[PDB]
RNA sequence: CGUCAAAGCACUUUGCAAAAGCUAACGUAUCUGUUUCUUGCCUUUUACCAGAAACAGCCGUUUGUAAGGUGUGCUAAUUUGACUGUAUAGUUUUUGUAAUCUUUU
């Protein structure tokens, strides 16, 4: 099948599985995130509360919490099995971007338009830390260890931070233009990242050059975040574009799958953690399940 | 008598206990009414059971088993129909009323079968904003009542056992309108617990009248007023209630807030700028609380199912007390070896009209589902057996007015609601397990306080459904005591 | 505080009071108080060896007292 | 408070304690108080040695006793949320 | 104050007496006197044991506090699902400039 | 209100006289074992905060083989005593 | 007006505690209250006449403690001050 | 917005007294007794007629002279109390609140005598007529014979109050009013929601009155009943508002202005748009 | 009144949802229509007389929720909830009758 449900009322941008791959997550502009299953293929939960349209989900490596990072500057935190409220992580002075999660669920790292990059704990309300950058911060990026954040700004500039150090370690060169989103594998091995100058990166983790340059899949004046993601294999990788196509590559620097579908800009493609299927997303308020037999 | 506020007495329990409960709005609640016309007519009519628990001072929690009572003279019958299981009788009496009938008729009737009295002198509040008597000679319209009950009671006995007096603990001074019912123990404690050490016991002795007290030497005396000596009564209890009943009518709202914040009692300012009755309630059940009082007045002078045991078995049971079923009434025995005993009084219609619950006082033993009984009847004797029937218990329920408890096994010293066992039953009929040692006895037809009297003819409107009519005439003389039919020789 | 004690039915009656120090004392309630503090007259000893020695009225601290019982119903 | 009410709840049912004397005993409860004193019949106590006797009526003080040992049943007793200006617990219709 | 102590309500707790016993259960009701009222109670005299059942002990008589063990023990959105389509689009390019 | 009388008249008078000369003092404890230091700090329940404390105690072998008196002394920088465990305060003057 | 609101500041540090009973208490403390019932954290409690046993959250009924060890890090100076 | 409003006491007062002329004085309710909404409804059911109120449509062996007892013939008043038993093949019918308890509350006419003065219309409370129980020690002999020196230091509750206030009179008055005074507290109706003068025609006519007006009053009661007969019980329903649709296209706006101004406006709207179809 | 928690707050405009759960005024008010029947006055049908049952509209009411508007504060004010909320060194609990020794198994 390919399973395109409809539900929401305006621009969806982010929809995300569980790490154990049981269900969807979607929110955009709605102010509403909606849960749904995999396996029949139903509603659940409105999670209700957000003054702010949603720009990041992410589920809790427990498979029960979730994570928001509305426009109005709160970072909203849900019981999915309940579906109640239980906390406001009131910090940032401006509209929030990119969200990202650890192992140890305890840790989030938040991304504004304060040029402000933050670290929280899910137990004080407050940040750990404070770096501030300088012009508006849009992609963030943890590693497994639960040590490196990669942060990705509008200088074409992904910047790379310790939680020990606090200093400029490293800085990756020769993307021209914009990041709209981060993304390490499953190793901790590299980056993905999607430019407004359509080059669809991935970079070193460790010597720090580059790897492969993908390009087809074109930014424009929408100036959407579009998504990228690792599969759970770390073959293939999974870009969406403003052109209404999903632009799989072979991770060798090859096209294989481009499938149109949507109506309009696609923004977070994603990939299920085991059985091979696609979470594409676009304003649009439409959602595929592309399969591969 | 009539609207004297039983069934309203209950419901002050019933809010304490139930928090969902809430008062409809046009019309009072009247918790314990239940059947539709019991509402239409708005008066009580068919006597309901409760069981609900309520504490104490101090704290102690017992399980009370009430009846509200219709107070309408006509159903008399309904009210000696549980006379002949309860171990007490509780006496509701207006204070502006008085003594009617109703109240005579039952406390006259009510002493033959020794049945110890607790009088709650009801809307007390009434005569303080109706009338509007000046303190001093409200005390005296209080205690007429009080005296008018005993000249009822001295007709029937001499005896000063009995005697209903505040001094003792059998009075109850109570406005079940605006919930509080104090006796003068618990007031005394209202001050006791709020200032330091006397006895409660020592200071409501001299609470009630004829007795003084002078301000100026703190001390009680006989001795007849000299310049302001009040009456201690009046001192400690009628001016600072009279207080309340215009304090938070007459709008002094600065003067509460000061007063309220002495108890300790702190309202929120919306509630100030509320409405006068229903501030009120909100007051007097802030600062009063719980019916503490009348718990107190009940479980101190009406016994406990064990101790009435004695004395009820006496004049109910027809047989033998030297006998085995004898004497596992006299000790309660709550075993699997005793004999149960039973004794149903009143069936009650359930939800639809079809069935009939039974009503008993579980005498002895246990009694579970699925039990052979031999139900016994009136005329039955130890010569013929042609009164008794078997049958089966199909569900045992404990009564709660609107919701009832569901349970497996009753226990001896309970009322309970029985399920299955109808059919050979009119009127009283006492239960008694079939497996016995033998001759088993009856329990004392009722002593209904109102012969029938009154005649009425009843025919179908169409002939050819005359056995439905006669299948429902067997069904009142069901649900109402004094009811009899009697088939005449033409057909009527 | 100071909840006056239930000893109305104890007085003019006899007791068998026992104190600290494993010592006790039999007596006619007389008063008592908020502490416990009681009054008895007639008062016998009961000493270890069993040798009762009378005294008199008597006033007995309520801080001391363990107990107190009665000899007949 | 409502270490005092259950107390109270379980006069009339059969009660042991212990006392600073060492010794405990066991019988029905009569009265109680809110310092704790007690009235109790048919008492059987037992000392340190094992030494059983019988009282026929007893007073204590609160002060003296360690501990109570209460019956089982009072353990689904409702235990109320009191309030900043009432001495006993009791349930509470009014306002708070 | 005696807000940390609302937070021990409800788990089987260690009770250390001035006499040595410890005894043991959960808490069901507490004091300002520290009056605890505890559950299926047993003391540990030292090997050794006894079962009590209700006990209630006074300020006096305890010592010291120890937990043992932790505290014993929407409906559907507006969304749809629909099958497959995949639509293919004459034209190429981004959405907003033709 | 009266309290506030008593503490330069009264008794407790002396160690605020002492505390304040900068004074060492000897204290008598319920636990058999004398406290020997200079004080930073008291109270009206004799709850006294002490500074560089030495104790003085003794003890015995117990039957060792089946003993005599042993003093043992130990420094402590910071402690605050509860006035229940002092007997007796002794307010002794350097001068 | 007393001596019990300092050690209301003194929340955190470790403290080895002697009680009337004669025991011996090495523990962070987490609150102190008016009565001086103290409640601790990651506690190492020695009973007088046996070895010593480790405790999570202990508690103690103030009556009985008979006096703090306080670190010697700690400012007298600043704490006495309201 | 003008709903929900809250009163002070001497504002209901005056406003009642105002007003006084209008509303009822009754408070009992007793008063109706075979003159309520229901009575009415079985009236109209047994097709039989009660004297001061309404009449409508109809509605809708054994017997044997002999067999009955003659005995005081049995008026229509009986049937519309018991109908079920002085009435038979009785379907379609209410039954009716019997009896309540009467209120005992006569307002002071003359307001110099304070709030709580025993009147001179309660009888005087004397009892030589009973007989009671007797006992040689006394009640109150005995309860001060046992210690008469003994002491209460503390004094009642309300010692510094007093039993009277300035508006503790006006307010006794209130909670005995008719129904819209005694709330000090409301809600807030339209202008048409308020009848002002329904009270008089339920009442029943005061006599000496001519055909014209008798008539007249039953007219008003009987469509007060037939209302009170058939009123449903609203549905559900969320609120459409025809008038805040309009307002939300762009082709009304809105203003304000003086009444008499819109008054012509509408008058003449409605001449042109007669006209331009003509 | 006091603590803690949440939240801008009061006032207002629209949108969208609901409103017998255990016999009860969503509205202490109250009007028109359709169908099916029964009777009136009648022969032109409409327009009507005045009862019933079954459906409908209309004039209004309440609540929750979403987005707004005005005035005020976002270096504050207000609302809302929750609470096992009082201070006692001199006899019944938190300013100790404790301390100490020895023998038995
Ligand atoms: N003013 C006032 N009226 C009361 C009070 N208690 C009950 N009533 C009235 O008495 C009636 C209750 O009658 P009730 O005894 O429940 O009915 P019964 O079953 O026939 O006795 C209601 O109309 C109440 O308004 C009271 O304390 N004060």
């Amino acid at each position: 099948p390919n399973l395109q449900m409809f539900g929401h009322t305006a621009e969806v941008l982010v929809a995300r599985f569980d790490p154990s791959g049981s269900y969807f997550a979607s929110g955009g502009m709605d102010r509403q995130i909606l849960l749904w299953n995999v396996f029949d293929v139903k509603n659940y939960g409105v999670l209700n509360g957000c003054k702010g349209a949603i720009t990041d989900l992410q589920w809790s490596r427990d498979s029960r919490v979730v994570y928001c990072s509305s426009s109005d500057t709160h970072l909203m935190s849900w019981d999915a099995v309940s579906g109640q409220k239980i906390r406001k992580h009131k910090g940032h002075a401006g509209v929030v971007n990119a969200l990202d999660v650890l192992k140890v669920s305890e840790l989030l790292t938040s991304v504004s338009d304060d040029c402000t990059m933050k670290v929280w704990d899910s137990r004080s309300k407050d940040c750990i830390k404070t770096i501030e950058e300088k012009y508006p911060l849009t992609a963030v990026a943890i590693a497994q260890q639960g040590t490196q954040v990669f942060i990705g700004g509008i200088d074409g500039a992904i910047k790379i931070w310790d939680l020990r150090n606090n200093h400029c370690s490293h800085v990756l060169k020769g993307h021209k233009d914009i990041i709209t989103s981060l993304a390490i594998s499953k190793d901790g091995s590299s980056l993905l990242s999607n430019s407004m100058d359509n080059t669809v990166r991935i970079f070193d983790v460790k010597a720090q050059r580059q790897l492969q340059i993908f390009e087809g899949a074109i930014h424009g004046q929408e100036h959407n975040l579009l998504g990228v993601a690792w599969s759970r294999n770390s073959r293939f990788v999974g870009a969406g574009s403003s052109d209404k196509n999903v632009y799989v590559w072979s991770a060798t620097g090859d096209l294989r799958y481009v499938l149109p579908g949507h109506e309009g800009s696609v923004n977070h493609v994603d990939f299920h953690p085991h059985q091979d299927i696609i979470l594409s997303c676009s304003s649009d308020r439409t959602i595929f399940l592309g399969e591969l037999n | 008598h009539l609207h004297h506020g039983k069934s309203a007495l209950l419901d002050l329990l019933v809010y304490y206990t139930h928090p969902d409960t809430k008062p409809p709005k046009r019309r009072s609640l009247r918790y314990t009414d239940t059947h539709y016309l019991e509402r239409e007519r708005v008066m009580s009519i068919k006597s309901t059971p409760l069981t609900l628990a309520v504490s104490d001072m101090k704290g102690k929690t017992f399980a009370f088993q009430c009846i509200d009572t219709p107070g309408h003279v006509d159903f008399v019958d309904e009210v000696a129909a549980p006379m002949a299981i309860s171990d007490g009788v509780v006496l509701v009496v207006d204070v502006i009323e008085g003594v009617m009938i109703n109240t005579t008729r039952i406390i006259k009737h009510a002493i033959l079968h020794d049945m110890p009295i607790v009088l709650v002198l009801n809307k007390v509040d009434r005569l303080i904003l109706e009338l509007r008597l000046p303190p001093n000679d409200a005390y005296h319209k209080l205690r007429h009542v009080i005296d008018e009950v005993n000249d009822n009671i001295c007709q029937i006995s001499k005896d000063l056992k009995y005697r209903v007096s505040p001094e003792l603990g059998n009075v109850c001074f109570a406005s079940c309108d605006l919930g509080y019912c104090f006796t003068l123990s618990s007031f005394a404690k209202l001050y006791i617990d709020r200032h330091g050490g006397i006895d409660v016991d020592l200071f409501s002795k001299r609470l009630w009248g004829d007795i003084y007290f002078d301000s100026k030497t703190r001390k009680f005396a006989k001795q007849s007023l000299d310049g302001s000596g009040v009456r201690s009564f009046v001192h400690f209890i009628l001016e600072p209630l009279y207080k309340l009943h215009t304090l938070t009518i007459s709008d002094e709202a600065e003067k509460l807030k000061k007063h309220l914040s002495s108890f300790q009692i702190y309202l929120k300012p919306k509630d100030y700028l509320l409405d006068p009755k229903p501030l009120l309630q909100l007051i007097c059940a802030s600062f009063f609380g719980f019916p503490v009082g009348f718990v107190n007045a009940v479980t101190r002078h009406i016994p406990s199912p064990r101790e009435n045991a004695a004395r009820k078995a006496s004049q109910s049971y027809i047989g033998p007390i030297n006998s085995s079923i004898g004497k596992a009434i006299l000790e309660m025995s709550r075993e699997e070896s005793a004999p149960l005993v039973m004794h149903v009084t009143k069936l009650y219609n359930t939800v639809d009209a079809n069935n009939f619950y039974a009503f008993a006082r579980v005498y002895s033993g246990q009694v579970k589902k699925g039990q052979k009984v031999k139900v016994l009847g009136e005329n039955y004797s130890l010569e013929d057996e042609e009164d008794m029937v078997v049958a089966h218990i199909a569900e045992i329920c404990v009564p709660c007015a609107r919701y009832r408890l569901h349970v497996d096994g009753a226990v001896a010293g309970m009322l309970v609601l029985l399920g299955g066992v109808d059919n050979s039953i009119s009127k009283t009929a006492t239960i008694v397990s079939d497996n016995l040692k033998d001759d088993p006895y009856i329990f004392r037809p009722i002593a209904h306080m109102s012969e029938s009297v009154f005649k009425v003819a009843v025919e179908p409107h169409n002939p050819s459904e005359l056995p439905k009519l006669l299948d429902g005439l067997r069904k009142t003389n069901k649900s109402y005591p004094l009811s009899i039919t009697k088939v005449e020789e033409s057909g009527e | 505080k100071a909840g006056a004690p239930d000893l109305k039915k104890y007085l003019d009656r006899q007791v068998f009071v026992q104190l600290n120090g494993s010592r006790k004392v039999y007596g006619v309630l007389r008063g008592y108080d908020i502490f416990l503090n009681i009054v008895l007259e007639d008062s016998i000893e009961e000493k270890v060896d069993g040798e009762k020695v009378k005294i008199g009225s008597v006033a007995i601290r309520g801080n001391s007292v363990i107990m107190i019982e009665t000899l007949d119903k | 408070s409502l270490c005092i009410k259950l107390l109270h709840e379980t006069q009339g049912h059969i009660v042991t304690m212990e006392l600073e004397n060492g010794s405990t005993y066991r019988g029905k409860l009569i009265e109680a108080e809110d310092n704790m004193n007690c009235q109790m019949r048919d008492i059987s106590v037992t000392a340190r040695d094992g030494r059983v006797s019988h009282l026929d009526q007893v007073y204590i003080r609160g002060s003296h006793i360690r501990f109570l040992i209460v019956p089982d049943m009072l353990r689904n007793a409702p235990m109320f949320k009191v309030g900043p200006g009432r001495s006993v617990p009791l349930p509470t219709r009014g306002r708070r | 104050g005696t807000t940390k102590m609302v937070s021990l309500l409800n788990h089987s707790l260690n009770v250390t007496t001035k006499d040595g016993r410890t005894f043991v259960g959960q808490l069901l009701a507490f004091d300002g006197f520290m009056n605890l009222v505890l559950s299926d109670c047993q003391e540990y005299r030292h090997e050794e044991k006894r079962m009590l059942g209700l006990v209630i002990l006074r300020g006096e008589f305890i010592v010291s506090l120890s937990v043992q063990g932790p505290p014993p023990m929407l409906l559907s959105g507006p969304g749809v699902a629909r099958p497959a389509g995949r639509g293919i689009p004459l034209g190429q390019a981004p959405v907003g400039l033709a | 209100r009266l309290e506030e009388y008593e503490f330069s008249a009264g008794p407790l008078s002396v160690l605020q006289q002492a505390v304040k000369n900068h004074d060492q003092v000897l204290i008598n404890c319920r636990n058999n074992k004398k406290l020997l230091a200079r004080v930073k700090a008291f109270d009206r329940h004799s709850n006294m905060v002490l500074e560089n404390v030495k104790e003085m105690w003794t003890e015995k072998k117990r039957t060792a083989s089946g003993g005599k008196a042993i003093n043992k002394d130990r420094f402590i920088s910071k402690m605050f005593l509860r006035g229940d465990g002092v007997v007796l305060v002794v307010r002794i003057p350097s001068a | 007006m007393k001596l019990v609101r300092f050690l209301m500041k003194l929340t955190n540090e470790t403290v080895s505690i002697e009680l009337k009973n004669g025991t011996i208490v090495h523990g962070t403390i987490t609150s102190v209250d008016m009565q001086m019932n103290t409640h601790l954290k990651a506690v190492k409690m020695t009973v007088k006449g046996r070895e010593p046993v480790p405790v999570e959250t202990l508690s103690i009924r103030g009556n009985n403690i008979r006096y703090y060890i306080l670190p010697d890090s700690l400012p007298l100076d600043t704490l006495l001050i309201d | 917005t003008y709903r929900r409003w809250k009163l002070n006491l001497p504002q209901m007062a005056n406003l009642h007294r105002l007003g006084y002329q209008l509303l009822s004085d009754l408070r009992d309710d007793n008063y109706f007794y075979l003159f309520n909404d229901n009575s009415f409804f079985t009236a109209k059911a047994l097709n039989v007629a009660i004297p001061g109120g309404p009449k409508f449509e109809p509605l809708y062996e054994f017997n044997d002279i002999y067999k009955l007892i003659i005995r005081h013939p049995i008026k229509t008043e009986y049937r519309i109390a018991f109908p079920y038993l002085y009435n038979s093949r009785a379907r379609s019918v209410a039954l009716s609140e019997y009896h309540q308890p009467s209120n005992v509350f006569v307002p002071p006419e003359d307001p110099d005598l304070p709030a709580f003065f025993w009147d001179p219309i309660i009888n005087p409370i004397t009892s030589r007529q009973l007989t009671l129980h007797e006992l040689d020690t006394s009640p109150e002999d005995s309860a001060i014979e046992e210690d008469p020196n003994f002491e209460i230091p503390f004094d009642p509750f309300f010692h510094s109050e007093d039993i009277e206030f300035e508006h503790t009179a006006s307010a006794l008055i209130l909670l005995w009013a008719p129904h819209p005074f005694n709330k000090r507290s409301g809600a807030t109706k339209r202008a048409q929601d308020v009848p002002l003068i329904k009270h008089w025609y339920l009442e029943h006519c005061p006599p000496n009155q001519p055909v014209k007006v008798r008539v007249s009053y039953q007219k008003l009661l009987k469509s007060h009943v037939m209302n009170k007969l058939h009123m449903a019980h609203p549905k559900s329903h969320t609120n459409r508002s025809l008038l805040r649709q309009l307002k939300n296209t762009k082709f009304f706006q809105s203003t304000s202005i003086d009444w008499v101004e819109a008054g012509l406006q509408v008058c003449r709207q409605g001449y042109n748009m007669l006209q331009l179809l003509i």
